[PDB]
RNA sequence: CGACUCUUAGCGGUGGAUCACUCGGCUCGUGCGUCGAUGAAGAACGCAGCUAGCUGCGAGAAUUAAUGUGAAUUGCAGGACACAUUGAUCAUCGACACUUCGAACGCACUUGCGGCCCCGGGUUCCUCCCGGGGCUACGCCUGUCUGAGCGUCGCU
RNA sequence: GCGGGCCCGGGUGGAGCCGCCGCAGGUGCAGAUCUUGGUGGUAGUAGCAAAUAUUCAAACGAGAACUUUGAAGGCCGAAGUGGAGAAGGGUUCCAUGUGAACAGCAGUUGAACAUGGGUCAGUCGGUCCUGAGAGAUGGGCGAGCGCCGUUCCGAAGGGACGG
RNA sequence: GGUAUAGGGGCGAAAGACUAAUCGAACCAUCUAGUAGCUGGUUCCCUCCGAAGUUUCCCUCAGGAUAGCUGGCGCUCUCGC
RNA sequence: GACGUCGGCUACCCACCCGACCCGUCUUGAAACACGGACCAAGGAGUCUAACACGUGCGCGAGUCGGGGGCUCGCACGAAAGCCGCCGUGGCGCAAUGAAGGUGAAGGCCGGCGCGCUCGCCGGCCGAGGUGGGAUCCCGAGGCCUCUCCAGUCCGCCGAGGGCGCACCACCGGCCCGUCUCGCCCGCCGCGCCGGGGAGGUGGAGCACGAGCGCACGUGUUAGGACCCGAAAGAUGGUGAACU
RNA sequence: CGCGACCUCAGAUCAGACGUGGCGACCCGCUGAAUUUAAGCAUAUUAGUCAGCGGAGGAGAAGAAACUAACCAGGAUUCCCUCAGUAACGGCGAGUGAACAGGGAAGAGCCCAGCGCCGAAUCCCCGCCCCGCGGCGGGGCGCGGGACAUGUGGCGUACGGAAGACCCGCUCCCCGGCGCCGCUCGUGGGGGGCCCAAGUCCUUCUGAUCGAGGCCCAGCCCGUGGACGGUGUGAGGCCGGUAGCGGCCCCCGGCGCGCCGGGCCCGGGUCUUCCCGGAGUCGGGUUGCUUGGGAAUGCAGCCCAAAGCGGGUGGUAAACUCCAUCUAAGGCUAAAUACCGGCACGAGACCGAUAGUCAACAAGUACCGUAAGGGAAAGUUGAAAAGAACUUUGAAGAGAGAGUUCAAGAGGGCGUGAAACCGUUAAGAGGUAAACGGGUGGGGUCCGCGCAGUCCGCCCGGUUCAACCCGGCGGCGGGUCCGGCCGU
């Protein structure tokens, strides 16, 4: 916000009618340039901005807990479906399996060389290569506001418990580390886009059913929560349209252009 | 990534600290790397430049393999003057061309008691660090 | 000016309310400071409960509730006399004592006396000096636990 | 085809718009949260080899001492230092120092007039005179000393 | 491309910039006798006309109507265009030098600019006294900063001689 | 020359005169971005729809409320099936 | 027709024919002898908070919620995010009506007991009444046929006609609370200035098998400076008699 | 006729201390409006707000019921949510508007007067001795002084207390010093100082790389370090830093150990006997202000003016009658709370020199007014001054050559350099002011051809493998579901 005193620190009175001036408050007296000039107006030099910004703007917004869980579940489900991950731009071509789950020994890593070797073995290093190729200077006033460097977001690593894995996967650009019990939608869906490539750990992967549960079981870690129900089950429209049951109850189409 | 909540990490503030540093801090700022032979011998990465060292220019117009003595250290301008790194003025007067210490490699140190103490401290700290690494 | 069936509203913004606007950007910092102070206070009294002294059983007035049971300020002097604890000694062992609370019903008196007896049963009175004087518990039940008691002592359940 | 005038273009003028830069602001948050009669805030006057302003300093006046670091400051000369030496500059700063007004304190505000003690010049305390040093404001508490009362009493 | 505008070519420029999917706003100017800054016609125009008046020769000087010197003609005509002060000004005073800017023409001149220099008290005044008046203490008032009042509801002289 | 009278106050041989170029109530700062049913202005394109100056009430007549005129969003149905 | 010749709607200049008054604003009426306007560049005016109403999107749903607090990080990304016997203290909704003392939403049918007395009491049954219009669904005679005559289960379209009838509308009934009139009976711990029930009108923002809660977006009305600029005024505290 | 005590009252350059002023963002005590709204306006609202005065601290104030309630009761104060835009107030208009309970943050209780018991058992000052003395204390020795009986100290205060009787088990807390080991959570408490990884590798651009290509795996090495800044562009590895339960060197703070000087003969339960309360105060009338408080919520000037199974409260005034709840008119106290000023840090979906504080710069500066006060404009050469030597015309300002630089087509208010406006050059035109819309024509500017541009793309006529077999590899679909898994 701007200062409350901005523009009103002067003592300016408007010269009355009968003078060539245009009825604007002007600086009183003095032998200065800033004398009989103009103040208190949004159109005047110095002046005061129209509707000055206030600190008590509604900066923070509120979202329902159930909707937040819905969104995080949708993002987690969209972490599958390699088409969506490819649509996010992640170089996932050579990854052996998109639901990439790795052993629990990764938490025991404590050096960056082990982390990069594991990433190359899993063939997820191409994402880091793309992140490296994406490093450049930001355009605009952000450079002088501690936002000079920008780069592409890379793969996300989800672990069950912290045993030094973060320090290993800390100096690799683009890698974000999340815990299963405190998954963040802001990092699972960067930019509001539901696609994201994630690397799972076996314990973290097994904890997913304990975190949210299935449709026939409760979460067992959230007091009252179940997975949302599907509005439609057979999502494949092409299979439904050409099904024999539908085709038996259709008229002959008219495609003769007149 | 920096984690200490008492470091600057601010563009304007870091620039202000750099350009308003006192003389003793500017001495540490004006540091130059040692040669490969000196790095192997003393096990020291770099040392602050001094008035009586031998200097090779690594970058710039005067880049070359020549070895020149330091003439003076100008801490106000963050620059040093070298022996043969000089230019001719309009009237024929010779003027030293300033070379930043970061673009300079030391090939021979001016060893005094304090220089030896600094070398020993740096070597011992590096040894402690590598022992911690192992 | 009214216009085709709106509510009649009387906002209380006729004073200079913008002068006394209280923002809440201090809320997370306040919570962090409170948590740090709470942890420091818990660490200062290493074996004593972090919640504090034991609280009595209290029933609420104002027939609206009339049935809930909450924690009181302290045990009345009659309850201490029945349980056999000196009022001045009790505050030094972690028992809340207040002298204003009356005692009308026998049921509340008996419930609080039983609560005091139960608290005394599960109490580990450390010796004043390394040598064990009278009323001090054995060294067997001193190394077995020296940790805080998270949450309220003997939580009240309706 | 002249001169003048009108439009467009190239170049050259007045002007400083736009863009990119920023040791500056605005907003939020954290810790701490400390002035003064042992003289505060503020003001005046002075202090550098060459010095106007800003900043810093107080007749020890661009800084003294001590600690840490360790070879400069620099616009020019001069140089102190031997940088194998508490040792140049810097930062810290705990020792010392800190002109005149100002709650401002001998009386007033002119920088004018005084009183009480000590020392020196003059003397051989001799008072004039000169210089230096320490005191001399209001209110108030405890205590001391000297006092007043046709206040209340006791002896003669 | 109906349009809001946009994409390329050339020149200058020297260090950052844009498209797409979403988010947010101090987000689009022809006017408000709008605010700030700059520039035209007017216009080489109005004007450089209150108080009688200048001329000759020489010198310095690149340069002379305006400087200096000499001569001539004039005016102010002792309630002066003379000689000294008070208030005010504050270096404007003096010597040397420059002619960037100012002295509404010019200048070799200046109260301009740059270097230096200059104010000497027992007797001349402040300092002393009181006037009209102002203003403490005592006293009274006042929520309070303070105010009333100058002898009024005061144990108000700390001085002196002789012993 | 010194001194005294200071703003709903002073002073006035009296003109509402003077009170620092302002006096039928000085100047400075703040309340204050005082209020205005009254003037002036109110910033890109295209497409579609498209008015009223009329009834009643109001210390109401240069203004409002209320009906009327307008736009947008729909919904319930019928059908050149 | 092809080495000084081609195509270039739009823009550079000029000419000709026709048309053609300077923009913005108040206004019934502006080119006006109505007001603002020399020219250029930059800045410049419907914003934010809170309260409502409606519409729209999302999640849950007779429930919904995160206010505040607490547990995880030493804040890079974070003052975020995740969680809570706090999952609900508490708000909103699920019940309304009277000033209040208070009361407070279902009836109908069948057989019996009092005289079925449109009144009271016993057992069983159906469980938001009925009428009209009602999108859609059910039955559906029969027809259309099929290379010849008959029989014929099957895949069809139309299908007169007959029904169950969403949502909603209109009406007739029913129930709840206040009030008015006429009345007959029921119960007791205390038999009373006790309490309860009926019929017929009327008043209510009600019930009659529910729809809200939270978040976000837009519009409209307000309190705030409130689209921007503009007074003649009023109050508080201080400075001036160097003019007069 | 004086002296000696006491009570009231003066003088001190008497001995030793204390207050004065400043800041004032947050806090406490007073005083205290009008703009504005009510479409006018006088009660109301603005508003216990601004202005004015006084007084502190790191917080302040408040604070342990003369309380809330009427319930099966709760239990100091402060703050958050809710209560609640509710009860209530109000030309009952505009508008104003709490409290209780409930959930939390924090949580800590106490001391006098009086009543009474102890030989004043109490306190201050001066002298000497011992310790330490830079936030002047402890002990001892002084017929050394003073204060105090017009009352100091010990026990003891509403939750009862004191003294005896005799039931029960037994004897460590605090203050001032002397030193000592553990370096005491942001994972070593606070402050300061010195240090700890890896390319200037090979070509290639450039004035200069930090650019581009490549280097046992995105490439060479480090990575618990890939933040940031500087270095002649755009640097993880050139430099400072960055990460680290990383190191070393000093000071300070805090918790614990042994010693010395000390102070300290300190209980619970029952019974018995006594004792136990703050006066011009409560309360009443009154009037003024204030409040939601309405026959009067609180604060008050004046008058009246108490009692002790009394007094206060129980939200409608009064009488009678029972109930419930506290004990006013004396005092202290941290925590959860606030912080547009001061000291030192961190951050940003904020502005980017007419913006952002008035002030990015010698800014509360220059300058204006007698004064209270008013108050600006103003950033950018270049990587490096390498800031143009020298020759020539001019008195000089100014030019012409030369030189530096990648570039002065960057020359000391010098980055980029628009429009208004001006000079000149090239072209066109010109007696109905200029300018504008529609339609053509003429002349220029370059653009795209072309020395024909006759444009191609399929089918047809005039050196090896497809056809067809062998082997291998991979894939598609199928059902006897052939068999198992998978799966409703
Ligand atoms: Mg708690
Ligand atoms: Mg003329
Ligand atoms: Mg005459
Ligand atoms: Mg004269
Ligand atoms: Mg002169
Ligand atoms: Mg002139
Ligand atoms: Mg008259
Ligand atoms: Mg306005
Ligand atoms: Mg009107
Ligand atoms: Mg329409
Ligand atoms: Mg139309
Ligand atoms: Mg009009
Ligand atoms: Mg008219
Ligand atoms: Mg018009
Ligand atoms: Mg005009
Ligand atoms: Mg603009
Ligand atoms: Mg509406
Ligand atoms: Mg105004
Ligand atoms: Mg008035
Ligand atoms: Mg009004
Ligand atoms: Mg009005
Ligand atoms: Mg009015
Ligand atoms: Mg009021
Ligand atoms: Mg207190
Ligand atoms: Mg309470
Ligand atoms: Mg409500
Ligand atoms: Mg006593
Ligand atoms: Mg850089
Ligand atoms: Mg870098
Ligand atoms: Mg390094
Ligand atoms: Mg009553
Ligand atoms: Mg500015
Ligand atoms: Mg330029």
């Amino acid at each position: 916000a701007v200062s409350e005193l901005a523009g009103h620190q002067t003592s300016a009175e408007s010269w009355g009618t009968g003078r060539a001036v245009a009825r604007i408050p002007r600086v009183r007296g003095g032998g200065t340039h800033r004398s009989g000039q103009g103040a208190f107006g949004n159109m005047c030099r110095g002046g005061r901005m129209f509707a000055p910004t206030k600190t008590w703007r509604r900066w923070h917004r509120r979202v329902n807990t159930t909707q937040k869980r819905y969104a995080i579940c949708s993002a987690l489900a969209a972490s599958a479906l390699p088409a969506l991950v490819m649509s996010k731009g992640h170089r996932i071509e050579e990854v052996p399996e998109l639901p990439l789950v790795v052993e629990d020994k990764v938490e025991g890593y404590k050096k960056t060389k082990e982390a990069v070797l594991l990433l190359k073995k899993l063939k997820a290093w191409n994402d880091i290569k793309k992140v490296y190729a994406s490093q450049r200077m930001r355009a605009g006033k952000g450079k002088m506001r501690n936002r000079r460097r920008i780069q592409r977001r890379g793969p996300c690593v989800i672990y069950n418990e912290d045993n030094g894995i973060v320090k290993a996967f800390r100096n690799i650009p683009g890698i974000t580390l999340l815990n299963v019990t405190k998954l963040n939608i802001l990092k699972l869906a960067p930019g509001g886009h539901v696609g994201r490539f994630c690397i799972w750990t076996e314990s973290a992967f097994r904890k997913l059913d304990d975190l949210y549960g299935t449709w026939r079981k409760a979460a067992s870690l959230k007091s009252n929560y179940n997975l949302p129900m599907h509005k439609m089950l057979n999502t494949d429209l092409s299979r439904i349209l050409k099904s024999p049951e539908i085709q038996r109850a259709l008229r002959a189409p008219r495609k003769k252009i007149h | 990534m920096k984690f200490n909540p008492f470091v600057t990490s601010d563009r304007s503030k870091n620039r202000k600290r750099h350009f308003n540093a006192p003389s003793h801090i500017r001495r540490k700022i004006m540091s130059s790397p040692l040669s490969k032979e000196l790095r192997q011998k003393y096990n020291v990465r770099s040392m602050p430049i001094r008035k009586d060292d031998e200097v090779q220019v690594v970058r710039g117009h005067y880049k070359g393999q020549q070895i020149g003595k330091v003439v003076q250290v100008y801490r106000k301008k963050y620059v040093i003057y070298i022996e043969r790194v000089q230019r001719e003025k309009a009237n024929g007067t010779t003027v030293h061309v300033g070379i930043h210490p970061s673009k300079v490699v030391i090939t021979r140190l001016k060893l005094d008691k304090d220089r030896k103490k600094i070398l020993e401290r740096k070597a011992k700290s590096r040894q402690v660090g590598k022992e911690k690494g192992k | 000016a009214p216009s085709r069936n709106g509510m009649i509203l009387k906002p209380h913004f006729h004073k200079d309310w913008q002068r006394r606007v209280a923002t809440w950007f201090n809320q997370p910092a306040r919570k962090i400071r409170r948590r740090k102070a709470r942890q420091a206070r818990a660490r200062r009294i290493a074996p004593r409960p972090a919640s504090g002294p034991l609280r009595p059983i209290v029933r609420c007035p104002t027939v609206r509730y009339h049935t809930k049971v909450r924690a009181g300020r302290g045990f009345s002097l009659e309850e201490l006399r029945v349980a056999g604890i000196h009022k001045k000694v009790a505050r030094t062992i972690g028992i809340s004592v207040d002298p204003r609370r009356r005692n009308k019903s026998t049921e509340s008196l008996q419930a609080n006396v039983q609560r005091l007896k139960e608290y005394r049963s599960k109490l580990v009175l450390f010796p004043r000096k390394p040598s064990a004087p009278k009323k001090g518990d054995s060294s067997a039940e001193e190394l077995k636990l020296a940790t805080q008691l998270t949450g309220p002592v003997m939580p009240i359940r309706n």
